């Protein structure tokens, strides 16, 4: 993962239970961005028709 | 459970007697199990599997 | 009838034992309980105000 | 008017045996061939398991051959192959049948637990199977002959008996024989004979086993069934679409195992039909018949004979019985759940910007959800040409459809739900607010109700389609409509974590800060002072406030003054509405007071003000919590400086006990205890060290040297406010953590010295591991346990629902504070409030009615009772409610999500079970008065001794402390032989000595005075000589009657009190003299001739818990070592002991017939051997059996036993549950009662208290003057009580399906519904709540003209 | 939007019959038989019916009476029509 | 919303018609159970009007 600057303090209830408040910087820097690769298959079968 | 001979107790819960119990169990890596167990009358018994 | 209190295993309970005498109720209880490996604790006569 | 023919909305149901003709009725054709499809062009082969002719067309409105393909052709049967042209849906409907060659027993009726055929015929099962298998012949209607009827024969025997009498005797074998038996049987005549027999022999067993069978018989007669039908002639075949042949990708097919089974049955049956025409030998045809029976049996219920395996697959094929039963324990269709349209789910999150009535709903989600509504709303305004166009519009996501969605979203609520639903709050309705994202936004204040964290929990959404569902969601399931717990009236909307820390940091006060001492005109300029950085949040300040009060009648009174408060509190006051006094926010406002604020706000202003108040509180809470800048550092946790010393000393302590063990001064087992005790004692020192070094530690100054107050340390603020953390938890961070225990269960004598702040070496962690593992496992298991308990509880209650309004009974229970141990483990105002009085209670001065008759007691009423000193209020309860088949509102109570009295039609049993089951996951020697009051002796007989003291001669004795007010504070029990320095009506102070005694001694004292004689005490027999070697003062020890000699074992040793003349001093006020016998192992005090007085002891005799406890309670389980009670009031006696046990002969002073019981003597006694004891007295101590309470004490006693015990369990864990729910569980428990007398129903029959009472009360008038019969209330466990239900459809759910269906079938049970579960199964409106009106109306239309 | 139905619940005590009556009224409006008795704020028939309950200008009694009167409207208009059916004799 | 084969469609049409109601029926489940039970010698029928 990625280490980052963290501050412990209630922010307007947005951190309420376990919840996390993330700066727009982190999403802008594209650092926590993840790449996924999906395999999508198409089958050509044989029917009586 | 490693194949070999294993001697157990099974004490307390059997027949309330407090006389406990004693049993030997021969477990191979393949094939039938050979069991020898006691009982409240102090008679020796044997069961295959 | 007579309620015989039998206790064994992890817990206890009462079972009806029919008979013409408290002593007879005890004998019929034990004969019909003890040999199975069940302990006979108590024997009570059935009251029931009528 | 013509009654009816075709299908209207149906009433109830009926289940029974099916005639062969009744079977052929459903059948639209016979399946004569095992074939399924054509194998090439796949089509139903005519007369096969799949057929268009027999069942239905393969395509909608089209013939099989293809002649008539038009939707016009309907009632026409094709000429080539007769197939009526109709929707293919009828292939899910049409039944079929099979004509069997030879009769076949129905396995359900043959193999059922009672074996219905067997007990109908009074014929043993073994013999029946012996006949069916052609093992032996059985006579039928033997007539006048050498042999009886049910009598069985063998080959040779039957041959010989046949050689004797050809005619006038009849015997057969096989299924045809059982069929003949059943058909020939005359129910009537047999009944008559049984009635004649029942009246002759008088014996318990005989007449019981007789009356049971005759009952069953006449029941079978009235049923409408017939014995013949127990043997199958025709075999019905299930519709093909319920056992589909449907194809799959790759060309492979898939079908039900019912096809395999049915195919086998058809095949073997056909083979039998062929063998009969081939005139095969007996040895063959018999085998074929047995094979047919086996096949049919395997079809109906598989696993009761051979467990047949399906083709090419080892796994046993699933039969029709397995089709009905299903799986996963006991679940049949809609119980275990089902898939639902218009629904979704997702990860959940914050959103505190929300209001208590709303929740964030993802745009895409809301779109896909309300998609059908969007379609119509689009073409409604004309924005879309047609429905297709609308679909394309929302599929293209044109910018208009968003604004068009906002319309449908506005007033249309949505249902939010979580995974572990327990209490009804698990599903709550909110108002949708469109949100950009894939996450569902939830209101923080609801997080407590859902028990949902933000750690990746998911919630599901449901759409209330029908208008009624919308209004139900809005007026019932709405978030703002439930602000309260169903378990107790306390607010569930109470602020949780950050918010409470915020309000805490606000209403806190500091010794010196900005603006200290200054004055402010009001809250406005206070907040103006703080927001400008001028005055500090927490500072001591006098401000002018205007607080109101509603104290005028229906009217708000305004008052204004100068309150001494803090700036923060003053700022907070801007929120609190109207009538609430300023004293509510003047405190520090922990998680507790902040809740009572909301509570009082609800009980004063109303619902709306409470809601808006709550929202505001959450907002300001989060706000100032954010402003507070509260954090947690490593330096926030302060380790005691003295800790290192506390260890050393303790580390020295063990060493002491380490040396003494080596010198033999202390034993091993004693050493272990000493070490564990000192090591455990050190932890308390370190812990209560760090606490003091934490809480007040901050030392500050104001215009001077030093002043100390409560600490502003962050972690401590969290722990104290109630935000999170606690003493036990902070203890682990700073001070040493606990003493762990090995898996053996025994505690290790080397506790963990280091803490979390400090490092942890390998060992300590490795030792902590077991604790962790066992913790996780334990919780994970207790989840399942709680779930199961909840299930059993819902099962036992269910259909119990408020039906009547007011039953009008003065009956109820006596409500007093619990008064446990030292002081008041629960107050009166709790157990009272919300519960309407049974009868008018009075002031200490009488002829004054403060609370008239029956009136719901609310906050003001309870406050009025609190003004006065009243310690008791009689309260109507659900258990005492006279309403039959339900509960009246005036009994149950008020409590609900609303403060008003319980509504009519609400289902109380369900919410009761839920309220009991939800919190259940959290579950696992002298009297000294603590307060000042006046001594009151309750239920005691005593005497004054020669020392001037007061000795208690009664076993059951109570000591109550009644202060000047007249209220009971302290309550204790005083043992026999206790010495009181006081008397009744005396005066004591705090900590003053009242009672004193010894535990190991049961002193036998004397009421009267005089010399001590000796009777029936003989040395070597009854007694024995023993003299102390350290003193020389002796006593002759009474030898127990087990260990005595030959003839001395028959004598009862005694101490009889004699006067100067040598007479016998009698028990005061009676003809009966005084002689006190002594028991075994009882050492005397003074010998013969020595004079004593009162109070002098004649002889001195030596001597689970948690959730499963609740389970045992509700199940009314008898404990292992039950306390024996005196069955009949009288003077106890010891007869000659017998057989390892001891006789106990009770002696009634009143009538007669002295009762004797067998008590094992090893059990230590309680009762005085020579004294009287009332019924219900303790002959020995230990746990009490619930049945014993119900029988020897009574209903009101046993219900109190249950409620007090279970509440003792829950309250110990800090869990609030109103007694109501438990009381309804009790009501369901004792529902059954066994009749004693007669004149209407049977003698010993167990029957419903409601039923019985509704009968006898009807028999007290008209009828006979009174022929009414007496009964006895019976205590049933919740599972056993749940076992009893009138509806067989409901019983088919949780019970065993097979047995229930069979027993119901033979009886011809008519299920009238009327219950919840059964109506849910059949998919119609619940007979409660919203639907209660409907089902009421119909219920009135029924049974009327 | 109606946040709390408490006021409505005050009128007809119940709270089950509140749902029934308000549903009935919401039916009278939604599928049009008629217009409402209270100015619409752009509240749906649910909230409108609930408002009408709050103002006390609608309930079970009033509804039953009104419907019974509408039956009289339709039995009035149809008089000659159905009385022309004397052919039945 | 689930088990009613007619109920679903007959609903959806009203949902788009602007009419919020329901015209319920017997869930296909319980009906299937009626057939399954009646497939045995057990006769289960609905009565009255
Ligand atoms: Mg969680
Ligand atoms: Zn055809
Ligand atoms: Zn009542």
């Amino acid at each position: 993962g990625q280490n980052m600057r963290v501050a412990f303090m209630p922010w307007n209830g947005y951190n309420f239970e376990d919840s996390i408040l993330v700066s727009e910087r982190v999403v802008q820097e594209d650092r926590f961005t993840t790449i996924h690769i999906q395999e999508l298959a198409c089958v050509s079968r044989d029917t009586k028709l | 459970r490693s194949p070999g001979v294993f001697f157990d107790s099974d004490k307390g819960k059997t027949h309330s007697s407090g006389k406990v119990l004693y049993n030997a169990r021969i477990i191979p890596y393949r094939g039938s199990w050979l069991d020898f167990e006691f009982d409240p009358k102090d008679n020796l018994f044997v069961r295959i599997d | 009838k007579f309620w015989a209190t039998v206790e064994s295993s992890e817990h206890s309970f009462e079972v009806p034992i029919y008979a013409e005498t408290l002593d007879e109720a005890l004998e019929l209880a034990e004969w019909q309980y003890v040999p199975a490996g069940f302990e006979v604790t108590r024997v009570r006569p059935c009251v029931a105000p009528k | 008017l013509k009654a009816q023919t075709k299908t209207e909305e149906f009433d109830a149901i009926k289940i029974a045996l099916a005639s062969p003709d009744m079977i052929r009725s459903w059948s639209f054709g016979e399946v004569k061939k095992p074939e399924t499809i054509n194998y090439r062009t796949f089509k139903p082969e005519r007369d096969g398991l799949f057929c268009a002719r027999i069942f239905g067309p393969v395509k909608d409105y089209e013939c099989l051959c293809g002649k008539y393909k038009r939707l016009k052709h309907r009632g026409v049967i094709c000429e080539k192959c007769g197939v009526e042209v109709t929707q293919t849906k009828v292939r899910r409907e049409r039944m079929g049948h099979i004509e069997l060659a030879s009769p076949t027993a129905h396995i359900w009726f043959l193999k059922s637990l009672p074996s219905r055929i067997g007990l109908l015929l009074d014929m043993p099962l073994r013999d029946i199977e012996r006949v069916l298998y052609f093992e032996s012949y059985v006579v039928i209607e033997g007539g006048m002959t050498n042999l009886e009827r049910q009598q069985i024969l063998t080959e040779e025997q039957y041959l010989d008996a046949l050689e004797e009498f050809g005619d006038e005797f009849d015997a057969k074998m096989g299924a045809e024989a059982i069929q003949a038996l059943l058909k020939s049987m005359d129910l009537e005549q047999e009944c008559e004979q049984l009635r004649e027999e029942l009246n002759e022999t008088n014996s318990e067993t005989k007449r019981k086993k007789l009356t049971k069978r005759i009952k069953l018989l006449e029941a079978f007669v009235q049923s409408g069934n017939k014995p013949e039908w127990m043997i199958l002639t025709v075999l019905p075949v299930l519709p093909p679409d319920l056992r589909p042949l449907v194809p799959l990708d790759g060309g492979r097919f898939a079908t039900s195992d019912l096809n395999d089974l049915y195919r086998r049955v058809i095949n073997r049956n056909n083979r039998l039909k062929r063998l009969l025409d081939l005139a095969a030998p007996d040895i063959i045809v018999r085998n074929e018949k047995r094979m047919l029976q086996e096949a049919v049996d395997a079809l109906l219920d598989n696993g009761r004979r051979g467990r047949a395996i399906t083709g090419s697959n080892k796994r046993p094929l699933k039969s029709l019985a397995d089709m009905i039963k299903g799986k996963q324990g006991r679940f049949r269709q809609n119980l275990l759940g089902k898939r639902v349209d218009y629904s979704g789910r997702s990860v959940i999150t914050v959103g505190p910007y929300l209001r208590l009535h709303q929740c964030g709903l993802p745009k895409k989600m809301a779109l896909e959800l309300f998609k059908p509504f969007i379609y119509g709303k689009l073409e409604l305004r004309g924005l879309a040409t047609t429905i297709k166009a609308a679909k394309k519009m929302v599929e293209r996501e044109e910018a208009v459809v968003w604004d068009i969605l906002d319309e449908v979203i506005r007033e249309h609520p949505v249902l939010l739900n979580r995974a572990p639903t327990l209490h009804r709050l698990g599903i709550q309705a909110f108002e949708p607010v469109l949100i950009e994202g894939k996450a569902i936004q939830l209101h923080p204040l609801v997080c407590a109700a859902y028990n949902a964290d933000f750690d990746g929990d998911q919630m599901a959404v449901h759409v209330p389609l029908t208008l009624e569902a919308q209004l139900e969601a809005r007026a019932l399931m709405m978030s703002t409509n439930n602000i309260l717990s169903p378990a107790n009236g306390e607010p569930i909307i109470v602020p949780s974590q950050d918010v409470v820390l915020g309000l805490y940091y606000m209403t806190r006060d500091c010794v010196n800060a900005k603006g200290e001492g200054m004055v402010l005109t009001g809250p406005k300029e206070a907040e103006r002072l703080y927001r400008s950085g001028l005055a500090s949040l927490h500072a001591r300040v006098k401000v002018r406030i205007t607080e109101y009060e509603k104290d005028a009648n229906g009217e708000l009174v305004a008052k204004t003054s100068l309150k001494d408060t803090t700036v923060g509190r003053a700022i907070l006051w801007m929120i609190v509405p109207k009538g609430l006094p300023y004293s509510i926010v003047n405190q520090a406002l922990g998680k507790k007071a902040i809740s009572k604020m909301l509570n009082t706000c609800y009980r004063i202003l109303g619902l709306k003000p409470t809601v808006i108040f709550a929202d505001q509180i959450m907002y300001t809470g989060f706000a100032y919590a954010a402003r507070s800048g509260a954090s947690v550092g490593i330096d926030d946790m302060v380790i005691p400086e003295k800790k290192h010393e506390i260890i050393s000393e303790a580390e020295a302590e063990v060493a002491e006990i380490q040396e003494q063990f080596q010198s033999g001064l202390v034993t091993a087992g004693e050493r272990y205890n000493k070490v564990i005790d000192i090591w455990a004692a050190a932890n308390d020192r370190v812990s209560k060290a760090m606490m003091d070094n934490l809480q007040t530690e901050t030392v500050i100054n104001r215009d001077g040297q030093e002043e100390k107050q409560v600490s502003f340390n962050s972690i401590y603020m969290m722990a104290d406010s109630g935000a999170r953390g606690s003493a036990a938890q902070i203890r682990q961070l700073a001070g040493m953590r606990g003493l762990m225990a090995k898996p053996d269960g025994s505690i290790i004598e080397t506790p963990i010295t280091a803490n979390f702040r400090e490092g942890l070496n390998v060992l300590q962690y490795f030792i902590s591991t077991h604790g962790a593992r066992k913790g996780l496992a334990d919780t994970a298991l207790k989840t399942a346990n709680s779930g199961y308990l909840t299930r059993r509880l819902v099962d036992v209650a269910q259909d119990l629902v408020v039906t009547e309004d007011d039953c009008g009974t003065h009956e109820g229970i006596m409500m007093t504070p619990v008064i446990e141990g030292g002081d008041v483990k629960e107050p009166l105002r709790d157990r009272v409030l919300g519960r309407v009085t049974a009868e008018d209670v009075l002031k200490p001065g009488t002829a004054d009615i403060l609370v008239p008759r029956n009136t719901l007691l609310h906050e003001q009423w309870c406050d009025l009772l609190e003004e006065n000193s009243v310690d008791a209020v009689k309260v109507r309860s659900v258990v005492s409610c006279d309403t039959d088949f339900g509960v009246c509102a005036h009994c149950y109570g008020r409590d609900l999500a609303r403060g008003h009295i319980i509504n009519k039609g609400e289902a109380i049993g369900v919410i009761a079970a839920q309220s009991i089951g939800e919190p259940g996951t959290q579950l696992t020697s002298s009297i000294q008065v603590k307060n000042k009051g006046s001594i009151k002796l309750s239920n005691v007989k005593s005497v004054v001794n020669s020392s001037g003291k007061l000795v208690i001669t009664s076993r059951n004795t109570e000591l109550k402390l009644i202060d000047e007010f007249g209220r009971t504070k302290e309550s204790y029990k005083v043992p026999y032989g206790a010495v009181l320095a006081k008397g009744d009506g005396e005066q004591v102070a705090g900590g003053e000595t009242v009672a004193n005694w010894d535990p190991h001694t049961m002193p036998v004292i004397t009421e009267v005075s005089g010399f001590v004689r000796f009777t029936d005490m003989i040395d070597g027999q009854t007694i024995t000589r023993q003299t102390d070697e350290l003193t020389g003062l002796s006593s002759l020890v009474v030898l127990d009657s087990a260990e005595r000699t030959a003839g001395g074992k028959d004598l009862r040793p005694a101490l009889k009190i004699v006067d100067a003349q040598g007479n016998d001093v009698l028990i005061p006020g009676t003809d009966m003299p005084a002689q006190y016998f002594l028991p075994g192992k009882a050492i005397v005090q003074l010998e013969d001739g020595v004079q004593i007085s009162s109070g002098d002891t004649l002889a001195r005799i030596p001597q689970t818990g948690g959730l499963p406890r609740v389970a045992d309670l509700f199940e009314a389980r008898r404990p292992k070592e039950p306390a024996i009670l005196a069955e009949i009031s009288g003077i106890v006696s010891f007869g000659k002991e017998t057989k390892g046990k001891r006789r106990l002969v009770i002696t009634p002073v009143d009538g007669s017939d002295p009762y004797e019981e067998m008590i094992p003597k090893w059990r230590q006694l309680n009762v005085f051997e020579g004294e009287r004891v009332e019924r219900g007295d303790v002959i020995s101590d230990g746990p009490e059996a619930p049945h014993d309470i119900l029988r020897l004490r009574g209903v009101h006693a046993v219900t109190r036993y249950i409620v007090n015990e279970v509440q003792d369990v829950y309250r110990l864990q800090g869990v609030k549950i109103n007694d109501k729910h438990i009381e309804v569980i009790v009501r369901q428990m004792l529902r059954k009662a066994t009749i004693v007398n007669a004149g209407s129903s049977d003698f010993l029959e167990g029957e419903q208290v409601e039923y019985s009472r509704v009968k006898i009360a009807n028999r007290e008038l008209e009828a006979n003057g009174k022929v009414g019969a007496t009964y006895s209330r019976d205590l049933l466990g919740i599972t056993k009580a749940s076992l009893a239900t009138e509806s067989f459809i409901s019983a088919a759910s949780f019970q065993e399906t097979t047995r229930v269906l069979t027993e119901a079938a033979v009886a011809g049970k008519r299920d009238e519904l009327r219950g919840l579960k059964e109506n849910v199964i059949v998919g119609r409106l619940i007979p409660a709540g919203t639907g209660y009106a409907y089902h009421q109306d119909r219920m009135r239309r029924r049974a009327a003209g | 939007a109606r946040v709390t139905v408490q006021d409505a619940v005050e009128k007809i005590g119940n709270r089950f019959d509140l749902v029934l009556v308000a549903a009935r009224r919401a039916r009278q409006m939604q599928v049009g038989g008629k217009d409402p008795l209270v100015p619409e704020e752009n509240d749906k028939t649910t909230v409108i019916a609930l408002r009408e309950i709050e103002e006390g200008l609608i309930n079970n009694q009033i509804l039953d009476v009104r419907e019974r009167q509408e039956q009289q409207e339709q039995e009035a208009a149809e008089l000659q029509a159905v009385t022309a059916i004397a052919e039945g004799r | 919303k689930s088990d009613d084969v007619n109920g679903r469609t007959k609903m959806y049409k009203n949902i788009v018609d602007g009419n919020h109601q329901m015209e319920p029926g017997m869930p296909e489940s319980f009906n299937v159970l009626l057939k399954e039970i009646r497939s045995l010698g057990i006769n289960i029928e609905l009565e009255d009007e």
